[PDB]
């Protein structure tokens, strides 16, 4: 529970980290200990190094139709403001 | 080229003609159209039902006299010199090759190659119930776009008729609908050149560039008025009832 | 001009249409590529003799293999050797049109440069010319980012073909269209 944070923290802190350092951060002895996690984490990993090529979850389905609808929102917003023009009654 | 004015006055009586003639889909009520045809814009002043007969049981078979126009133009002239023959109308809504023949009659009677006029007597779909054609060549005939003039005289009585944005969208489909089909039509109709002629402009889309930002940048200020748009509301109607009610709810003397 | 009218003879027909088809190569051109070949010049002309070539030149108008032709070459064609150029012009342009026609569809432009340009299977240092030449081809619009190895391009690439953006057409054209109605739902409605 500690390290998962650190995992994200490393994630954050490090795109790339030596599979050493992360383990060193994980207080692990085997890095395969680490390696599991990171790959459980599904972390890009080459030799000796945990990577984060994508440190985050970007995209992934929901949180849509709002907050990045370009005109849509805007148009909705238009539509809205037009309802601020329309509900104006 | 000479693409043309349209006289509603025409358009109206034109259907009356169609009406008067009780023309039906079997038929097309035909007639003169009037104006002056010189300029790269032609005008339609007026137009005249040519008492006529149409038979498509035999295409070329149909009946008409010019000599209307003969006596007509006289009076027309006597009415106005500016009548000068621009062309002619029929009902339509569509062409029939005998038109071509018919077209050429007026060629004698017109300055330029005269002007066909289609009308949609049912005015069905859209902008215009109408097409105007000039012959051509491998024949050609063609529609140059046309429209109304003023004729505010018209527009005024017009005003006595009738009585924001979403529409603007609405056609969005329309052409596209046909369009792809129109290929698949001609595709599987002839399963012409003009289609490829279209094909090029297609990439004229996904065209968008970080010039997009400009938009965003632009849209910003557009909204700046926001706090102002209703600011006056924000300030205006709120502090308005506080001066009328305090006056009033407290008015209440005796 | 003859198309509607004027009965003729074949020695008239092919030889002229030969000379025509010849003059296509003594055009060569704004390519072309494809042409009146569709129109009944063919069989009729090709068939055989140089019509073989002439037809295979339509193949060259597509294939653009030197030695699918520079094999063929006898005097009359090698009489104007510049088709070896024109074929380089072809191979470029030939490869180009579809690239321009297709590969990007997604607002096709970039094609920039090299491998993309060498995707013409005409090489980078010729890219440095044939590609580089634009309307110095007579055609290409746009410009060059040499550093990033990027053409800027624009149009003057027409064609007679069909079959393709037919599909791609209505898609976006339905797409906004669809997603209109989302918005296009209540705006004036509500």
């Amino acid at each position: 529970a500690i390290r998962d944070e650190i995992a994200k923290n490393t994630e954050l802190s490090y795109d790339f980290l030596p599979l050493s350092n992360i383990k060193a951060l994980l207080f692990f002895n085997n890095e395969k200990e680490t390696e599991k996690f990171a790959l459980e984490r599904n972390w890009p990993i080459v030799n000796s190094k945990v990577y984060f090529n994508n440190q985050s979850k970007e995209k992934a389905d929901y949180e849509d139709e709002m907050m990045h609808e370009e005109d849509q929102k805007t148009n909705i917003i238009e539509k809205a403001m037009d309802y601020a023009i329309s509900i104006e009654n | 080229h000479e693409k043309v004015t349209i006289a509603p006055l025409v358009l109206l009586s034109a259907l009356d003609h169609y009406e008067r003639t009780q023309t039906k889909e079997n038929k097309r009520c035909v007639g003169v159209i009037l104006g002056d045809a010189n300029s790269s814009t032609i005008r339609v002043t007026n137009s005249f039902a040519l008492p006529f007969e149409e038979d498509e049981k035999n295409s070329d078979v149909w009946f008409l006299d010019h000599n209307y126009i003969e006596n007509m133009n006289e009076m027309c002239k006597k009415i106005n010199a500016k009548e000068k023959l621009i062309g002619w109308y029929h009902s339509g809504p569509k062409l029939r090759a005998s038109d071509l023949k018919i077209n050429e009659l007026f060629k004698k009677y017109t300055q330029n190659n005269p002007l066909l006029l289609i009308v949609d007597v049912k005015q069905q779909g859209v902008g215009l119930p109408t097409d105007a054609y000039v012959a051509i060549e491998e024949k050609t005939f063609l529609h140059l776009p046309c429209t109304i003039e003023a004729e505010e005289a018209e527009e005024i009585g017009v005003e006595h008729l009738l009585r924001i944005r979403l529409t603007n969208q609405l056609k969005s489909l329309k052409g596209l609908q046909s369009k792809l089909k129109d290929v698949v039509e001609y595709l599987d109709k002839v399963i012409h050149t003009i289609l490829g002629k279209l094909q090029d402009v297609f990439n004229l889309n996904n065209l968008q560039k970080a010039l997009t930002v400009k938009t965003n940048d632009e849209l910003m200020v557009i909204y700046i008025s926001n706090l102002v748009r209703s600011i006056i509301a924000f300030d205006d109607l709120i502090e308005n009832k506080i001066q009328n009610k305090k006056i009033q709810e407290q008015r209440v003397k005796d | 001009t003859l198309e509607p009218s004027t009965s003729i003879t074949l020695a008239e027909r092919q030889q002229l249409a030969y000379d025509l088809s010849i003059s296509a190569l003594l055009g060569d051109k704004i390519y072309n590529f494809g042409e009146l070949l569709h129109h009944p010049i063919m069989e009729t002309i090709v068939n055989d003799s140089n019509y073989d070539w002439l037809f295979q030149l339509l193949n060259a108008l597509t294939v653009g293999d030197f030695d699918k032709f520079d094999s063929l070459i006898k005097v009359q064609i090698s009489k104007i050797p510049i088709l070896a150029q024109h074929e380089s012009f072809l191979r470029q342009k030939i490869c180009l049109m579809t690239l321009i026609e297709t590969v990007f569809v997604k607002n096709i432009r970039m094609l920039s440069f090299e491998d993309i340009s060498k995707a013409t299977h005409l090489p980078k240092d010729n890219v440095e010319h044939l590609v580089m030449r634009a309307i110095s081809l007579g055609l290409l619009k746009g410009s060059i980012d040499q550093v990033n190895e990027l053409v800027t391009i624009s149009w003057v690439q027409p064609r007679i073909i069909s079959g393709d953006q037919i599909t791609k057409m209505k898609d976006r054209l339905v797409e906004w269209n669809d997603q209109v109605e989302k918005l296009g739902k209540k705006m004036e409605a509500r």
